């Protein structure tokens, strides 16, 4: 059982992909290994709640039919900012204009 | 005399259209002359059982939109005969669109024809909408390339 | 009110001519005309089922009655219109030449008799209220 | 081994090096590259189909349809005519 992420922390957004058997601190790990950042230094978050290094992906509610591909799951990214950490925050994507009237029917 | 045909063989041959898509399948039969021919629709997700005979052509494409579709991970389906009372599985699966030609179905269905102009889009990209998915193209290249084989 | 027994002789007479085989309320010359002219036009269009009907009849002398009374009743079950009439005449050829292919020449007889008879009583109800043959020629010629 | 895509208002998108090859154009670029005339909402779309192709293609599993947005069709289709993808 595979799961499609959407690693995000302000205007940034990693594509990636795990087992829901996978932990968070492995999670974290992969991030370590393209943002150069250690585990420690992270707080990884699903929708507002944070997550713990102990549990694995499927226990915080990341399931194969909620992390599709097509449509993958969105995890929250928070790095430590001198002696405390970060308060979450995720810079949403642009906004597409009006449906043109040659589309309405 | 055509290419791609069926052979009147007349061996009966059990098969199953087990549609695997989410789009309205529409087989296809080409005939011993090489004309394809309409069949009963099968709604997403249903499968039925089909009388049809060995070394015949068939194809698969979207009711609505003639959009290509994969049966047993390819373009043509020729039906075997059967063994130990098994049909053969016509397995019909949505293959994976290039993500232009997949923008180009969502905008096929909500512009009309008439309206592919009046689309700030690129000129090259209107001649794309108007040319539809369309079978007697696709026997045209399915030929040439069983012509370089 | 013409005599379906002179139409089913005249006509069962030439599709054996074709094959070279000879053979032994009025009738107008221009109803058997065009009757020849649609079974001709019918059996190019379907030359596929010509074929067909002619293999897979295997006629002996007890079928003969099995295979007519059977292929006659679904060919009209849906309905009587004047194209399945022709395939009806069309399929009586059909079975007059291959009886005697197989040397069953008699069998003719048989065949002309029950087509002959199943004009009568199950299809002539129905020429009847379409206009009769005059009506079947007008929508040919 | 990732790459860098930005969008036009500044987004970073990281995707697989193997996923982003998808689009030939994106190849001949190679690291980091950077659209101008991409946004963000529309490049995110196409780092999504880039996990579906390699995910899918060559697969028997049961291929779903890749969802695609009415107010996001037009710009998505740019993109991708421009990507060969």
């Amino acid at each position: 059982m595979d799961v499609f992420l959407m690693i995000r922390r302000h205007k940034t957004t990693i594509f990636t992909d795990a087992k829901e058997s996978s932990t968070v601190f492995e999670l974290k790990r992969i991030v370590e290994g393209i943002l150069k950042r250690p585990p420690d230094e992270q707080r990884l978050y699903k929708d507002d709640q944070l997550l713990d290094d102990g549990k694995t992906l499927g226990e915080c509610g990341f399931t194969s039919q909620t992390a599709r591909p097509q449509a993958p799951a969105t995890v929250g990214l928070a790095f430590r900012a001198d002696d405390t950490f970060e308060a979450l925050c995720i810079e949403p994507f642009s906004s597409p204009p009006e449906l043109p009237d040659v589309m309405k029917p | 005399r055509p290419v791609l045909r069926s052979v009147n063989s007349r061996e009966p041959s059990q098969v199953i259209f087990c549609n695997r898509s989410p789009r309205v399948v529409l087989p296809v039969w080409l005939n011993f002359d090489g004309e394809p021919q309409p069949y009963p629709t099968l709604p997403p997700g249903t499968g039925r059982r089909i009388h049809s005979y060995r070394g015949h052509l068939w194809l698969f494409r979207d009711a609505g939109t003639h959009d290509g579709l994969l049966v047993n991970q390819t373009e043509l389906f020729v039906p075997s005969l059967n063994v130990d009372g098994q049909p053969i599985f016509a397995n019909i699966t949505l293959p994976v669109y290039t993500l232009k030609e997949r923008c180009l179905q969502v905008v096929r269905s909500l512009v009309k024809p008439e309206n592919y102009r009046r689309l700030d889009i690129v000129r090259s990209l209107y001649e794309d909408l108007e040319d539809h998915p369309n079978v007697q193209k696709d026997l045209e290249r399915l030929t040439q390339e069983r012509i370089a084989h | 009110v013409y005599d379906n027994r002179e139409i089913v002789m005249k006509y069962i007479h030439y599709k054996l001519s074709q094959r070279g085989y000879e053979w032994d309320g009025p009738v107008p010359p221009v109803v058997h005309l065009t009757l020849r002219q649609a079974g001709d036009d019918f059996s190019r269009r379907y030359r596929r089922d010509f074929a067909e009907m002619s293999s897979q009849l295997h006629l002996t002398p007890f079928t003969a009655r099995g295979r007519f009374a059977t292929v006659v009743e679904e060919l009209f079950r849906d309905g009587v219109n004047w194209g399945r009439i022709v395939a009806f005449f069309e399929f009586g050829g059909v079975m007059c030449v291959e009886s005697v292919n197989r040397e069953m020449s008699p069998l003719v007889d048989n065949i002309a008799l029950w087509m002959t008879e199943y004009l009568n009583r199950h299809l002539h109800t129905w020429i009847q209220d379409n206009g009769g043959w005059d009506a079947f020629v007008e929508l040919y010629g | 081994m990732y790459v860098k895509l930005i969008s036009s208002d500044g987004h970073e998108f990281i995707v697989k090096r193997e996923h982003a090859l998808t689009s030939g154009t994106i190849k001949a670029m190679l690291n980091e590259v950077n659209f101008r005339e991409i946004p963000s909402h529309v490049l995110s779309k196409v780092c999504m189909y880039f996990t579906y192709k390699v995910r899918y293609t060559n697969s028997s599993t049961e291929i779903p349809e890749f969802p695609i947005a009415p107010e996001i069709a037009l710009e998505l289709l740019m993109a991708a005519n421009f990507l060969d993808c």
